[PDB]
């Protein structure tokens, strides 16, 4: 959950329907489980995100075929297919698992 | 009590706490002044960021620095909880059975966090829930209670103080526990003699028999 | 109009913030010359780490969606190779806002002369016309001064009559060809040196930039080797080799030769398929290509070790190749093939020669990749751009390869099509000036590209002119596959064989404005240069016929 | 839930604890900043070398504001007494900065132009010094009983790569063994 700005968890798990909704009723009910780990921090998480350590700090995002623009958080990134952001790591672990972002 | 020993705890613990095979006491007297203290500079930072521009009609590197730094710190402590958590959803079972019996220290506010025994109790309850409506109707008289037959068996495990941990000896000597020839500590396992134990040299082993070691922190993981 | 590290405190100043940053430095286009620009100029921002967002701008029309939609907080920006024409003060408009105007457009450009609006009338630029055509220009200079802001009957008519007076001589300038002075790149490494930086790869990308026009002309090039050379010699990673070692391990001189591909390629196939020797030789000709063999029999080089790749012909033959040329080529006429060139071995890989890379790039650009189509499709060549972009790195060399299998492939079409015209005299000399137009060929795709009609159009004007007498006339192709007879249609300019005495700066770029002035018919300048247009096949014909009169030349 | 890896540290988590560790630095440089856990520096004075956190000296590194230092065990004339003494005692594993490999990753990266001779020269030296080492472990490796290991002095990197292994067949071993008395 996936991720900035979740911002309600939708088109995400391929399997949707296909899926038994009794699991289902369990999954909507664990997010909102979670969501509520995401209120006492106050960390901040953020926590869905950056399993992997920062490096270092700056990177370079080339889209992948996105529009964009989105990024509203912070500022606006302006997404446009054909263009990479010499942007730091902060709002990349944000949008690369979306699927904006695609070379790290 | 200086913010150079809480952090070098802090990545003590974290690497504790991925080695071993279960759950370590939950350590709020530090954490929650890191809790306190990240709070401080994140709001520091966008003040100082944020006054910068006001000499605008320089050098971006001590913010830079900052920034990053606490990058890395707020990704330890993530790392962190998001483990914990991990392993309370392996033993929330054998969490369930040590909090029913008196002997000795159950969860309270100190074994989990004040937020985690939130997560504990409602994963518990929704997990519950889940099998519940799933596949217990339809349900066994026997096993209506989620807790040992015994066998096989079941959680119960893991509370596994056997399993193997990489272990590198560290600690302050008195020049209490050095018995020669080079140092602390007892091992006396209890299928095996002691080895014993060399202090510049890391040697691995049950966790049961080191867990009182962990607690002195007289061995690192 | 300014220092250009003055220029660059000023972006500096305007530039570093929070939110980072912003700029958005647009990279445009096609040309070589722009990656070679903008690459060490994207590695000077990342040393003080500022933010930058980069655009592959294909279409001049194509700029107009981008600033158009999306601008936001970004008070600096930057732009390349776009604007020297056309003046986008009135393009874009500007509506001037906020003097100390907010936003700083930096407009990079080696194409003259410099539009009239840009210069003079300070708000977008910011100009980065120095230094190469400061001049003056007095042209331009008494061009504004005067018209601004301009017994009494007398007096009125004596100053219409000065303002006509000026209005002409203005009307010479801005009116002409085309003609790139220096390489953007080099003034970004005068701007570069300024600052203190030396690096070797940077240098490199100067190096690149400098060789990616070689193709076409040079002209001010033939005296651009000194402010290279003595840049190669105020550097150096071994006084003595020290073999090889595995790192530093640099760029060195070497005999160089206009010759294709002769590293990555078969000897044989090296001639066979280079550009200044399909002319001189006759290699479309059956009887011609004989000759070449006839060179070989000179060299003493077995016909069996001209086919074999460069990698692992003798070692006796490498040792000798920098003579036995000197006495061969020179009986051919083939002696202006050797010059003083720069080659960059990355040891263990091979060695690369400035110009092979340069073909790599190109061979990028086109391939290894009714307005949705042509949207779709300058889009596809927006991505390719990124493609072609790594291959400058050098921590992947891997997929530079792909580039040079590829270079080789598109010669094996140029060169094959190419003598597929010159079987057929598809030449039209004309009155005024010589015209072709393929009206069938293979694989077309291949000619979508406006840099490979530019390859194809130069091995063409290279080819009919040796010279060959008489009077070098300039070129025009036109190309049809899909999107409905788009028949593509680029300028070219005359090929002096090594002895040049002017410019002589391509009038395609009025002649097509002339038109598109008249009965403008299904004309089109999307096509960011002004060489290149677009055209039906419907008013094609009626545009060849108001194209043939009347001849501005 | 962590997913990957989970039990052992990640190749990449062992650089991010390593970079913890201070070394010297020489910066170009002559706010504050406290930070949190630096507690460095007063003002660096250039042409003066001083002891700092690594993650910074990189950071400064990558803006080429200061000179690195290269470590006292890094050196090639340095490694050959080490390799001597270690083809030399085929049981122990001698005496490492038990970060080695990891340093030996890092420093070279960008830090390479500040070392002398570091072309061609060192990368061939610990490139050896993390073989004989490794085969020695795999020929060590042998001795497997429960419950002990002596793995002496060993890198984290050497650690973290063969950890599941042992650990794990550890614990199919130890598992019989326990449980048959």
């Amino acid at each position: 959950n996936g991720l900035d700005l979740m911002s309600s968890i939708t088109f995400s798990q391929q399997d949707t329907n296909n899926l038994s909704h009794q699991e289902q009723e369990y999954l909507k009910e664990y997010c909102d489980l979670i969501t509520d780990l995401k209120s006492g921090d106050l960390v901040d998480i953020d926590l869905s995100g950056s399993l992997v350590p920062p490096s270092d700090a700056f990177i370079d995002v080339r889209v992948l075929k996105d529009a964009g623009e989105i990024q509203t958080e912070y500022g606006v990134f302006n997404l446009i297919k054909d263009s990479q952001f010499f942007v730091q790591q902060s709002d990349v672990e944000r949008l690369i698992q979306q699927g904006y972002l695609q070379l790290i | 009590v200086s913010p150079q020993q809480d952090f070098s705890d802090l990545m003590k613990s974290w690497k504790n706490e991925r080695c071993s095979p279960e759950l370590l006491p939950y350590p709020h007297q530090l954490m929650k002044r890191l809790l306190n203290r990240i709070s401080m500079q994140s709001q520091l930072i966008e003040n100082i960021s944020m006054g910068f521009l006001d000499m605008q009609n320089e050098s971006k590197l001590p913010l830079l620095c900052m920034e990053t730094e606490l990058e890395r710190l707020k990704f330890v402590i993530r790392s962190y909880i998001r483990c914990r958590l991990s392993k309370i959803d392996k033993f929330s079972l054998y969490l369930r059975q040590l909090n029913e019996d008196e002997n000795s220290l159950i969860s309270l506010t100190d074994l989990l966090s004040k937020d985690e025994i939130k997560y504990h109790d409602t994963h518990s309850l929704i997990w519950l829930k889940l099998v519940n409506d799933s596949i217990l109707k339809y349900m066994p008289e026997e096993l209506q209670a989620i807790n040992d037959t015994e066998g096989s068996v079941n959680m119960i495990d893991e509370p596994d103080w056997n399993k193997f941990v990489f272990i590198h000896v560290n600690g302050p000597p008195d020049g209490e526990n050095e018995f020669g020839k080079p140092c602390y500590t007892v091992t006396i396992p209890d299928l095996k003699e002691e080895v014993e134990l060399t202090i510049g040299s890391i040697y691995v082993m049950r966790y049961e028999v080191i867990r009182d070691l962990l607690r002195d922190d007289k061995v690192a993981l | 109009i300014s220092q250009f590290s003055e220029a660059y405190n000023k972006i500096l100043r305007n530039s570093s913030s929070a939110s980072s940053c912003q700029l958005v430095i647009f990279v445009s286009c096609l040309n070589i010359d722009a990656l070679c620009a903008t690459k060490m100029l994207s590695l000077l921002f990342k040393k003080q780490l500022v933010q930058s967002q980069i655009v592959p701008i294909f279409g001049y029309s194509e700029l107009r969606r981008h600033y158009s939609q999306l601008d936001d907080n970004i008070n600096s920006l930057l732009l390349v190779g776009f604007g020297g024409v056309i003046d986008l003060e009135a393009f874009l408009e500007i509506d001037p806002q906020e003097q100390s105007f907010r936003r700083d457009i930096y407009v990079l450009d080696a194409h003259r002369p410099w539009n009239l609006d840009n210069i003079f009338g300070s708000q977008i630029i910011q100009c980065f016309d120095d230094g190469t055509v400061d001049d003056t220009l007095g042209e331009e200079k008494e061009a504004y001064y005067k018209l601004l802001e301009l017994n009494d009957l007398s007096k009125r008519k004596q100053r219409k009559k000065q303002i006509h007076e000026y209005e002409g001589v203005l009307e010479e300038y801005y009116s002409q060809g085309t003609t790139v002075v220096n390489s953007i790149s080099a003034q970004i490494y005068s701007l570069l040196s300024a600052i203190g930086e030396t690096n070797l790869s940077n240098l490199w990308l100067n190096i690149l930039g400098t060789t990616s026009l070689d193709i076409a002309y040079a002209q001010v090039y033939n005296r651009l080797y000194p402010l290279l050379q003595d840049e190669v010699k105020r550097l150096t990673p071994s006084s003595r080799n020290s073999v090889k070692t595995p790192d530093t391990l640099t760029l060195n001189i070497q005999p160089d030769y206009y010759l294709f591909l002769l590293r990555h390629s078969s000897l044989y196939d090296s001639f066979y398929y280079s550009n200044y020797v399909n002319a001189k030789l006759s290699l479309w000709n059956e009887n011609g290509k004989k000759r070449l063999h006839k060179m070989f029999a000179r060299m003493g080089i077995p016909l069996s070790t001209a086919q074999e790749t460069w990698l692992y012909m003798d070692h006796s033959i490498k040792r000798e190749l920098g003579i036995i040329f000197d006495k061969n080529l020179d009986r051919y006429g083939l002696q202006d093939i050797i010059r003083d060139g720069f080659v960059r071995t990355l040891g263990y890989r091979g060695s690369i020669s400035a110009s092979e890379f340069v073909e790599a790039l190109t061979a990028l650009l086109e391939v290894g990749n009714s307005a949705q189509k042509l949207t779709n499709l300058r889009k596809r060549w927006v991505s390719n751009f990124w493609l072609s972009w790594d291959a400058l790195d050098d921590r992947k060399v891997e997929l530079l390869n792909r580039g040079i299998q590829l270079a080789q492939d598109l010669q094996r079409a140029i060169f094959n099509t190419g003598v597929a015209i010159l079987e057929k005299k598809l030449i039209k000399h004309l009155r005024i000036y010589r015209l072709c137009v393929l009206q069938d060929g293979p694989d077309l795709d291949l000619y979508r590209n406006p840099l490979t009609l530019l390859r194809l159009g130069n091995t063409l004007i290279e080819c009919c002119a040796e010279s060959e007498d008489k009077q070098l006339l300039p070129m025009v192709l036109a190309s049809i596959d899909e999107n409905t007879d788009t028949y593509l249609v680029a300028g070219l300019t005359p090929r002096y064989p090594r002895g040049t005495k002017k410019p002589i700066l391509n009038n395609f770029s009025m002649a097509f404005q002339q038109i598109t002035a008249e009965t403008d018919a299904k004309v089109r300048i999307d096509n960011f240069e002004s060489s290149i247009i677009e055209i039906r096949r419907e008013d094609l014909s009626p545009f060849l016929e108001k194209l043939t009169l009347s001849g501005l030349l | 839930l962590p997913a990957h890896l989970q039990q052992t540290f990640s190749p990449e988590e062992i650089q991010f604890i390593v970079e913890n560790e201070p070394i010297k630095i020489f910066p170009r440089i002559t706010w504050q900043l406290i930070t949190t856990d630096d507690k460095a520096l007063n003002n660096m004075v250039a042409m003066r070398s001083t002891e700092v956190v690594l993650w910074i000296a990189l950071l400064l590194k990558q803006q080429s504001k200061c000179s690195i230092v290269a470590p006292q065990w890094l050196t090639t004339k340095e490694l050959d007494r080490k390799i001597q003494y270690e083809k030399t005692h085929p049981d122990r594993f001698s005496e490492l900065p038990w970060n080695w490999l990891v340093l030996a990753r890092i420093l070279f990266n960008k830090a390479k132009d500040d070392f002398h001779d570091p072309i061609h020269e060192l990368r061939g030296k610990i490139q050896d010094l993390r073989e004989i080492r490794q085969i020695k472990v795999l020929k060590g490796l042998k001795y497997l009983n429960e419950s002990h290991l002596q793995l002496d002095n060993l890198s984290l990197l050497e650690i973290n790569e063969l950890r599941p292994f042992i650990t794990e067949i550890m614990d199919k071993l130890r598992e019989i063994h326990t449980a048959s008395l």
